[PDB]
């Protein structure tokens, strides 16, 4: 049994912590505020069964923001190809990627 | 995902297998339990700090407080059984087989 | 999925405000007072569009206005401002309370000149 | 009489004056004749790194003022 | 370049410890109607050198230790934690500027009891173990009031940063608004470093009875470094000095004088009163110091709100 | 009620002082007239950016410049 | 034990259960669990004999392991979802860890090894508190997370619990161990019907709570902890023998008693989802629980075991125990079958 | 059903109370002078 | 004395914060231009490198949306030397 | 960076001093000693008082960990709530101390 | 190799966990747990959590493991193949996992892990004039009223419980 005492009484005992996109002190944003907001605006009011299938792409984007497996895999592939081309000797790194750029500001 | 997450999961699994196989003493079981809590602390803290979840930063303090109260209760129980039998061996806690 | 669009390297080209942190801190109040309109336009565009590629031109205008602010400072009040940002720059935490006298001198000079 | 404890207290006072004076002199010497800059928060560190990038020497205490703008 | 700073921090600590031994002997002598050492050198200036060489050529005890690992490790921890509690001290600029230097010091002081525990357990004597357990209990029980007093004092500062503690006392000394906390803090630091009238291990077995003369000297040197560090911390907390940003030598000389006076007050305390019993100091802590510390903690939480005097966060 | 206080102040003065300090600490902030000053000093500290609002046409209260007369004032903080 | 301290500790146990029931945050679920366990430990050690300390030690170790597994599942769910709302879980590993943590807390087989020893080592009132109140919170947490529960895992745990409970209770002579194995079998039934209709689980939980409370209250009323001391009751108070006979018949699910209704509705629900082998197997296995219940009724009510001489000295005095709510739960556990459609209030 | 494994299994006590299964002595030697033998209870 | 000095310190802190508020629009513009330049340079070098592999699209976003996402630290400094990586990621934490 | 350099320097200086303090009289060849506590072979007596004061310290240390963020928390806008929660926490500290006091918890180590 | 500092610290953490989890003796287990807690606090500090790492040092190590070793000194009177065997095999699985991680820059055991350095996940922006974790902890007295109430009640009840069960009556 889940007795919703808080909704019956109007108190707010643990809803402030329950999500990351909630009211945070000093208006500090999280890394995945937008993705979580979009996923919540999907799943609200349609139940879990419909929300598990209807706009799953919002949840995939949220999970990709959270854990970042695809970005890590893409960086791994790019760096592996760069290492292979560097060792076989047909790629020269640019000056700005070797610490000789004298950055903008 | 990341790598230090894998290391903290493997540390938790090592401490869990240590707890789940007693050797001789109850104190070693308590130490394995508290190492499990420490691994939970590190994992949750790293996830919360990397995710920039500001309001979740209070959770590991509450986790530490509650599990240290748990450990105080366990130490009191260990002291009671040591006063009963003269040692904290796990082979003396076998009266309730009958 | 899609292909992320980035501006070309010529669109990111602008001449910069090449001054240090204490030089910016010494004239920070007058920079906020004088150059407020393009800064607030850029900040409104930034908080509304949520995309720097849609605020590149406003940032360019912000750079132009700041550069003209410092050119106007250099024309009339170079020496008191130089002393003020020097004594600001000596401090480790860059305090405003350790340099009240030079601050008053710079404020008086720029009030009667500009 | 009682003033003979004073050589030992003087040696102790010298040995306690040494670390603070050495630290202040090292911080002033290594940071171009200025105090060591405090960076307790990320905004102050961002100002540190911006000043290092704008120095042109890769050195955060070489501060350039009105001589750089056109 | 930084290693020069580290070396000029840590070598004068050992020099000041040796001359603290000499100064304490001479001051106790002149306070007991006699003289201290004045034969070994001019006014005893060569006494620590002779004593150190004698202790470093002494025969070792060679005990039947239960564990040689922690027998080695206890002086290691004692000396490392004695030397590592100096790096966030502002003199007026700390060697390692820490955002949370005060709580870092609290963590190191709380960690310092493992030397006592391991030295007691490594020795085979059970009476040595009992003495070590009693010393550990006294040490942690005074850690409690150290933490509460530091927490209540910091509410006038606004952060845990040790360098801001100079800025807070730019107007008046912090002993004026927090003198009961200052008295309780001084007694708690006196009982923290195991000094008279709380040095129960010298009254009727110590925790390091089986330790050799060399490691005993290392333990004693760590204890004296702890004494000097605690007095410097007390001076920074309650007796802050005037710091000119163009002349740091003024602050260095001023707090050096004040901390030397506080350490001489430690030696003055140690030769005036009889020792406490164990239950008497437990009564003094759990039943006298703790309720007043809690009351003053509540007072110093609720006071800056009602005075519109919340210190700035940064 | 009256002799009890005298007896307990002659016998345990430390507990009397502790309880008196505790009572002062718990009844004084509700009685002082400076708590509201702490409230509006804490709420007037500018931690983050004051993001501007797009001018639709009807905001007489919102200033168009920092030096404009309309807007919140900290003269009470400057004087106190 | 002080009456006031006992009152505060009991309200702390109920406060922990309430905190688990009403909260929407996983950390608050964890906090309520530790508050409940920490407060209930001194109820077990009321008498201060080595058996109570041994039972308390085993209970503490099991609950701490289950609690650490629960925190692990919560942290994994936070890592893979970024939130803490008590609802369906977003990882199969988190779901498996949480399901096994709740199974360890409930004492279902094969995590059942702590239940009979712990129940034997503690008094009858604390054993009643344990086996009745301690199971309200894990079943509520299971009631909140059923979209994420693996079906094979929970059904395996259920059938294992039922078989192991029946086979374990076949051999016992102490009453507390019999009650523990009976509890294990009933939680097997409750989590068997969980994924199809949790309202049937709530109804079975309520009926089992009432029947267990009646049996334990009769046990402390007669101050009997063994089979033979219970068999002495016919020469002291035969109305109690009639009451334990009807309650033990109702505990076995024999119609038309009120214990028939939970398994009847569970079998009704399981056949709607085309599961016919499992309800038949569970009924055939519950025949073993009926067997040792009927053995107890043989030893207590339907025969007259020999008594001793001092039973006369016990005849000369009346009872003064506060048998609280004993007639109410005696009636409600036997003659509630004609009010079977009352289960719609639990939906 | 007693088996070979369940042969040493005694019944529990009637009151469920198991039996609980001295003080320190110190020899303060001569290390005026005096030897002491102390029977201490904590 | 503490009340007067702490009120003055609060006023000084407010002045410092409002100076930072006046400054930071320019820093925001500079940071945006710098990160856009870093992304453009990394994309061009990826176009130069990622050529032999079949079925590789240069500059393909990993998300299903076209909303701007704040770049990772490994997305900017992933193609540079280890000294800049150490100075950017662990530079603030390790600073004394 | 500089902090762990200083930590390593302190650790290696301490271990250097300890190594010289140990192994330097080892180079002496003084003698071989046979050597054949007031209690000879008595078991350590288990005292509930020392364990009780240890557990009381641990619990008060936990409530200290709760009390620690007060200087940061005093800067909140909700000052009435923060003041009430702080006073409630220190009042719970005082109540636990008073319960230990009244039930003879601080007895013979007062 | 300096970019892999948190990874190396995690390796030391899990190695200490293998060492103390082999249960050689309760005091040696306590020493290994103290070392592992120090290394884990180093991990948290290198990730940016100064306050949480200093809480680990102040409360876990300086305040609680002291109690654990203090109880260990009051039992387990002072003076194996299994301990060495499990230590060796745990070191073997650990170093095999490290080699398989670093050889292919990807691994799967239960979840999928990536072998790159863990500096990639960091955030490229600044936090302004405050630290985020300190504000999150400081919001306990303003937001976490209920959390404060339940934690303080549990602590007081724990004091009462410990006083109850150690009395023996
Ligand atoms: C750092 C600055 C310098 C610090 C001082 C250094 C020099 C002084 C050194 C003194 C000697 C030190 C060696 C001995 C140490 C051990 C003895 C010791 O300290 O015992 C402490 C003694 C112990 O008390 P006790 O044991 O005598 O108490 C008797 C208790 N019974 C009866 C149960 C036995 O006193 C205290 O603990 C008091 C602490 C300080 C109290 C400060 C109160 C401030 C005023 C509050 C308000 C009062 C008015 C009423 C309310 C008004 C409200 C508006
Ligand atoms: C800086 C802090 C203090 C550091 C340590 C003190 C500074 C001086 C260090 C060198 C002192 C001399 C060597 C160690 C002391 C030897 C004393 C001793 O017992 O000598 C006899 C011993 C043994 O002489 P023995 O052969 O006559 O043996 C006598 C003992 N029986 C007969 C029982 C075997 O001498 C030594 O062990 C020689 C040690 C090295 C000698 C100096 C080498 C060069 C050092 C520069
Ligand atoms: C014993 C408990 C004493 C304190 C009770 C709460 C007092 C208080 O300040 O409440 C207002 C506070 C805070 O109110 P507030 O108005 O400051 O909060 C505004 C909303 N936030 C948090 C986003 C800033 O608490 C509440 O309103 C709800 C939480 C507590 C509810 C009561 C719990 C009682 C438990 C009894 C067991
Ligand atoms: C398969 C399930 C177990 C997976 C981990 C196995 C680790 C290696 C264990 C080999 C067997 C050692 C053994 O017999 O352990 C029994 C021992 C308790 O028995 P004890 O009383 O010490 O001595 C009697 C010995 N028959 O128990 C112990 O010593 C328990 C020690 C566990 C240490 C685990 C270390 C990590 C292992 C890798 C990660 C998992
Ligand atoms: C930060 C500051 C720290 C300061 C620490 C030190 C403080 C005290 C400083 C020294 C005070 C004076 C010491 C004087 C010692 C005795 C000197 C002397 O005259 O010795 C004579 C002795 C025998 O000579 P002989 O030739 O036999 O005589 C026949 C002739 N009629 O000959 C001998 O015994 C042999 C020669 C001995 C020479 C000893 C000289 C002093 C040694 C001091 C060591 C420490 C120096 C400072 C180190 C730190 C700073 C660099
Ligand atoms: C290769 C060649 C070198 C070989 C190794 C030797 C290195 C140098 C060692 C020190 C010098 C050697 C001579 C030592 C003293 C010999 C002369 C002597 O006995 O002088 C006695 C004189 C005091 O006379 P006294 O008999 O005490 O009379 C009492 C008053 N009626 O005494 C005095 O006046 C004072 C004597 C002071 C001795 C020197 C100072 C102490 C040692 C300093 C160096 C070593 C320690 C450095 C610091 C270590 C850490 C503490
Ligand atoms: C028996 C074994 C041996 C025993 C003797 C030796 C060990 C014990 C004695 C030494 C104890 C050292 C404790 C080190 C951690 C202390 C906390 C700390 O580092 O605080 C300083 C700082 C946090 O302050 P903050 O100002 O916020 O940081 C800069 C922000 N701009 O944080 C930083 O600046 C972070 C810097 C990067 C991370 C540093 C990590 C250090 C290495 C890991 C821990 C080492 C000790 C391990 C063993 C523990 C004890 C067994
Ligand atoms: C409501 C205010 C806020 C309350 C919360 C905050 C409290 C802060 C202080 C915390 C103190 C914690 C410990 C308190 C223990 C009190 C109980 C006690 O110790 O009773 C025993 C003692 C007699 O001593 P004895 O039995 O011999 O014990 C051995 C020591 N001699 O008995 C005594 O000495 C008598 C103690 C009880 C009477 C004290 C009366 C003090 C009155 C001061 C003036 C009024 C202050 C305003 C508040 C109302 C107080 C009633
Ligand atoms: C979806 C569902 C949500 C939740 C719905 C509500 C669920 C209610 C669950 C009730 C659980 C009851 C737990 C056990 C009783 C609790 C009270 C207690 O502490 O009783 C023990 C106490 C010990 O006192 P002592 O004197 O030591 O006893 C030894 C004998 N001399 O005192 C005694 O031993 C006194 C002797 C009589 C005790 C009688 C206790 C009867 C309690 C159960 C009543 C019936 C169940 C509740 C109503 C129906 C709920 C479905
Ligand atoms: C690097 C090594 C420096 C030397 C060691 C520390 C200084 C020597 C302390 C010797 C000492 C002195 C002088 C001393 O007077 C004394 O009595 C209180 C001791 O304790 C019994 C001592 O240990």
């Amino acid at each position: 049994p889940f007795f919703d005492v808080q909704k019956k009484l109007g108190v707010d005992l643990d809803h402030w912590m329950t999500i990351q996109s909630a009211e945070q002190p000093h208006r500090i944003p999280a890394r995945c505020h937008a993705f979580e907001k979009e996923w919540i605006e999907c799943a609200h009011g349609i139940g879990s069964i419909r929300a598990e299938k209807e706009c799953k792409i919002e949840f995939e984007d949220f999970r990709e923001c959270l854990l970042r497996q695809k970005t890590m895999k893409r960086l791994n592939a790019i760096k592996r190809q760069r290492d292979k081309l560097i060792k076989e000797g047909k790629y020269t790194p640019p000056p700005h990627h070797s610490g000789q750029e004298d950055l903008r500001p | 995902m990341s790598l230090v997450y894998m290391n903290i999961m493997m540390a938790f699994t090592v401490s869990l297998t240590g707890l789940l196989m007693y050797r001789s003493h109850l104190m070693s079981s308590l130490l394995c339990l508290e190492g499990m809590m420490l691994s939970l602390f590190i994992l949750a803290t790293l996830m919360i700090l990397n995710s920039h979840f500001t309001l979740a930063s209070m959770m590991p303090i509450i986790l530490l407080v509650f599990a240290a109260c748990e450990a105080a209760l366990g130490l009191s129980l260990l002291v009671m059984v040591s006063n009963t039998y003269g040692t904290d061996y796990v082979q003396n806690l076998n009266l309730l087989q009958c | 999925p899609g292909i992320v669009e980035l501006p070309s390297l010529e669109d990111l080209k602008v001449q910069e405000v090449k001054v240090s942190s204490s030089v910016l801190k010494a004239a920070a109040h007058h920079y906020g007072a004088q150059c407020d309109k393009p800064n607030k336009e850029f900040m409104l565009c930034r908080w509304e569009e949520k995309d720097p590629r849609r605020c590149l031109e406003e940032g360019k205008l912000v750079n132009q206005c700041a550069l003209e602010f410092f050119r106007q400072i250099k024309r009339h009040c170079a020496e008191p401002f130089t002393e003020y940002w020097t004594c600001i720059d000596y401090s480790g935490l860059q305090l405003f309370r350790r340099c009240r006298k030079e601050q008053a001198q710079f404020d008086k000079c720029v009030l009667d000149k500009l | 009489m009682w003033f003979e404890v004073l050589p030992g207290i003087a040696v102790m006072g010298v040995c306690l004056f040494i670390p603070g004076m050495a630290t202040a002199r090292i911080h002033r010497f290594s940071n171009g004749g200025r105090e060591k800059r405090v960076a307790h928060y990320s905004y102050q560190w961002y100002l540190m790194e911006r000043d290092r990038r704008v120095s042109g020497v890769n050195r955060y205490y070489v501060s350039k003022g009105l001589e750089n703008i056109d | 370049m930084f290693m020069i700073n580290v070396l000029t921090l840590i070598i004068p600590i050992l020099l000041a410890v040796a001359f603290l031994t000499l100064v304490e002997r001479k001051v106790l002598g002149y306070m007991q109607f006699r003289k201290g050492p004045n034969v070994v050198g001019p006014y005893g200036l060569l006494q620590p050198i002779a004593d150190a060489i004698k202790l470093f050529i002494k025969e070792p005890l060679r005990p039947a230790t239960s564990s040689i690992s922690m027998f080695i490790l206890a002086p290691i921890l004692a000396l490392t934690l004695a030397l590592t509690m100096w790096i966030p001290l502002p003199m007026p600029y700390p060697l390692i500027n820490m955002n949370l230097g005060v709580l870092f010091m609290l963590a190191m002081s709380s960690l310092a009891v493992y030397s006592i525990l391991w030295s007691g357990w490594a020795s085979n004597s059970k009476y040595a173990l009992i003495g070590a357990l009693r010393a550990v209990a006294q040490t942690i029980s005074y850690e409690v009031t150290l933490a509460i007093i530091l927490l209540s004092v910091l509410l006038m500062n606004g952060s845990f940063t040790l360098s801001t503690l100079i800025i807070t006392q730019e107007q008046v000394w912090l002993i004026f608004p927090a003198w009961p906390l200052a008295m309780m803090w001084f007694i708690s630091t006196l009982a923290e470093t195991n000094r008279a009238p709380f040095d129960l291990t010298e009254g009727e077995s110590g925790f390091n009875v089986e330790y050799a003369a060399g490691p005993f000297a290392l333990f004693f040197m760590a204890e004296y470094a702890n004494i000097i560090m605690m007095n410097i911390f007390t001076t920074t907390l309650f007796l802050g000095a005037f710091h000119n940003p163009y002349m740091p030598e003024l602050y260095t000389i001023n707090f050096t004088i004040k901390s030397l006076l506080l350490s001489i007050t430690f030696l003055w305390i140690r030769a005036s009163y009889p020792r406490f019993r164990y239950d008497q100091l437990m009564h003094l802590l759990w039943k006298n110091f703790l309720p007043l510390t809690l009351a003053l903690c509540m007072w110093h939480v609720s006071l800056p709100i009602l005075l519109s005097s919340i210190p700035p966060q940064t | 009620v009256a002799a009890f206080l005298k007896n307990v102040w002659a016998k345990e003065p430390v507990l009397v002082a502790s309880f008196a300090i505790a009572g002062l600490a718990v009844i004084l902030p509700t009685l002082s007239p400076y708590t509201k000053y702490s409230l509006m000093i804490n709420r007037a500290t500018p931690y983050n950016y004051p993001v501007p609002l797009r001018d639709d046409g009807n905001m007489p209260d919102v200033p168009s410049h920092p030096q404009d007369p309309q807007g919140p004032s900290l003269e009470w903080l400057k004087r106190l | 034990m002080n009456p006031i301290i006992l009152i505060i500790i009991l309200m702390t146990v109920m406060l922990g259960t309430i905190i688990v029931m009403i909260s929407t945050h996983w950390l608050l679920i964890w906090i309520g669990f530790e508050m409940n366990m920490l407060a209930i430990i001194p109820i077990m050690m009321k008498k201060h004999n080595p058996r109570a300390t041994e039972a308390s030690t085993k209970y503490f170790l099991t609950q701490s392991t289950a609690s650490m597994l629960l925190m692990m599942a919560i942290i994994i769910n936070l890592m893979f979802s970024g939130q803490w709302t008590v609802m369906k879980l977003f990882n199969p590993m988190a779901s498996m860890l949480m399901t096994m943590a709740l199974a360890m807390k409930l004492g279902m087989a094969p995590f059942h090894f702590w239940v009979p020893e712990v129940t034997q080592g503690i008094p009858l009132s604390s054993g009643l508190i344990l086996l009745t109140w301690q199971k309200l919170a894990p079943m509520s947490v299971l009631y909140q997370i059923l979209p994420s529960i693996n079906l094979d895992l929970i059904l395996t745990l259920s059938i294992l619990s039922i078989t192991i409970g029946g086979w374990g209770g076949l051999n016992q002579t102490q009453l507390r161990k019999i009650m523990a194995y009976s509890s294990i079998a009933h939680m097997g039934w409750m989590t068997a019907v969980l994924l199809y209709n949790p309202t049937m689980t709530l109804l079975n939980l309520i009926i089992y709570i009432i029947m267990t409370s009646t049996m334990f209250t009769l046990f402390m009323a007669n101050s009997t902890t063994t089979t033979l001391s219970l068999s002495h009751t016919w020469n002291k108070a035969p109305i109690m023998t009639i009451l334990v006979l009807i309650t033990l018949l109702s505990m076995g699910g024999l119609p038309p008693l009120s214990g028939f209704m939970p398994k009847w509705m569970i079998i009704q629900e399981m056949t709607k989802n085309d599961s016919i082998i499992l309800p038949t197997l569970m009924a055939i296995t519950a025949l073993l629980n009926l067997y040792f219940y009927m053995r107890l009724t043989y030893s207590t009510a339907l025969t007259m075991f020999p008594s001793t001489n001092n039973m006369k000295m016990k005849w000369q005095f009346p009872t003064t125990k506060r048998m609280t709510l004993l007639p109410t739960m005696t009636v409600l556990s036997t003659m509630l079958l004609p009010l079977t459609p009352i289960l719609s209030i639990l939906e | 059903y007693p088996t070979k494994e369940t042969a040493h299994w005694k019944p529990p006590p009637w009151n469920d109370v198991d039996p609980p299964k001295s003080n320190l002595t110190l020899n303060f030697g001569p290390q005026g002078v005096l030897r002491l033998v102390m029977e201490l209870s904590g | 004395s503490m009340m007067r000095w702490n009120r003055e310190r609060r006023r000084l802190q407010i002045e410092d914060f409002e100076a930072r508020i006046a400054l930071m629009p320019l820093l925001q513009a500079e940071k945006d231009r710098r990160v856009l330049q870093m992304l453009r340079e990394n994309l061009e070098e990826e176009a130069t490198i990622m050529k032999d592999v079949p079925g590789w699209k240069v500059g393909e976003s990993v998300f299903h949306t076209t909303r701007w996402v704040t770049p990772m630290m490994g997305e900017l400094y992933g193609l540079r030397t280890g000294e800049e990586i150490l100075s950017s990621t662990y530079g603030f934490i390790w600073y004394t | 960076m500089n902090l762990m350099i200083t930590l390593l320097t302190n650790f290696t200086l301490a271990t250097l001093l300890v190594t010289i303090a140990f192994w330097l009289p080892q180079l002496n060849v003084y003698s071989e000693k046979t050597s054949p506590d007031p209690m000879g072979s008595a078991r350590l007596p288990f005292s509930m008082k020392f364990f009780l004061v240890a557990i009381t310290f641990l619990l008060f240390d936990l409530e200290i960990a709760l009390l620690l963020p007060l200087p940061w928390a005093s800067q909140t806008t909700n000052l009435n709530t923060m003041l009430t929660m702080a006073l409630l926490l220190i009042f719970l500290l005082a109540v636990s101390l008073a319960y230990e006091w009244t039930q003879k918890g601080l007895e013979w180590t007062e | 190799m300096m970019t892999y500092i948190v990874f190396i610290l995690s390796i030391i953490f899990v190695m200490g966990f293998v060492g103390f989890s082999s249960k050689p003796s309760p005091i040696y287990g306590g020493l290994g747990l103290i070392v592992s807690g120090g290394v884990g606090c180093g991990i948290v500090l290198n990730f940016g959590g100064s306050f949480l790492g200093l809480m680990v040092f102040l409360i876990y190590l300086g305040g609680m493991m002291v109690v654990f070793g203090y109880t260990t000194a009051m039992a387990t009177e002072q003076y194996n193949k299994v301990v060495l065997g499990t230590f060796i095999t745990g070191l073997l699985m650990e170093f095999l996992m490290v080699y398989y991680v670093l050889k292919d820059k990807e691994v799967e055991i239960v979840f999928k892990f990536n072998g790159m350095g863990d500096w990639v996940i960091y955030d490229t922006g600044d936090s302004g004039f405050f630290s985020e974790e300190a504000m999150g902890i400081a919001a306990l007295y303003s937001y976490g009223t209920w959390l404060v109430i339940v934690t303080g009640w549990s602590l007081l009840i724990g004091v009462v419980v410990i006083m109850e069960i150690t009395r023996g009556n």
